[PDB]
């Protein structure tokens, strides 16, 4: 006798772009990141008198 | 006819379109400028806050 069962899903959930936290950061896919050792950002800021 | 001789400048000088923002107050229009942001992006102290 073959016996079926009743399975419940997983309820999914919305994506990052989809949701309003995004709009505090800027998103990008950086395809290769494990193969990133450093990352750097250089500000020179003159400044007048 | 003194006021064509009182100001030679400030009259047939060329007008333009200056950005600032207004205030009504009763009879007259003032404009209001705060000038903290040229003093401090130089870092100096503000004469206005005594």
């Amino acid at each position: 006798e073959a016996l079926l069962g009743v399975y419940t899903n997983v309820v999914e959930f919305v994506k990052f772009l989809e949701t309003a936290l995004a709009a505090a950061c800027v998103n990008t896919e950086f395809k290769d990141l494990r193969r990133m050792i450093d990352g750097k950002i250089q500000f020179k800021i003159s400044m007048p008198t | 006819g003194d006021k064509a001789a009182l100001a030679d400048g400030h009259d047939e000088i060329q007008r333009t379109r200056i950005a600032a923002s207004l205030v009504k107050i009763g009879d007259k229009f003032v404009a209001i400028e705060s000038l903290q942001r040229m003093y401090n992006e130089t870092q100096f102290p503000c004469p206005l806050n005594r």
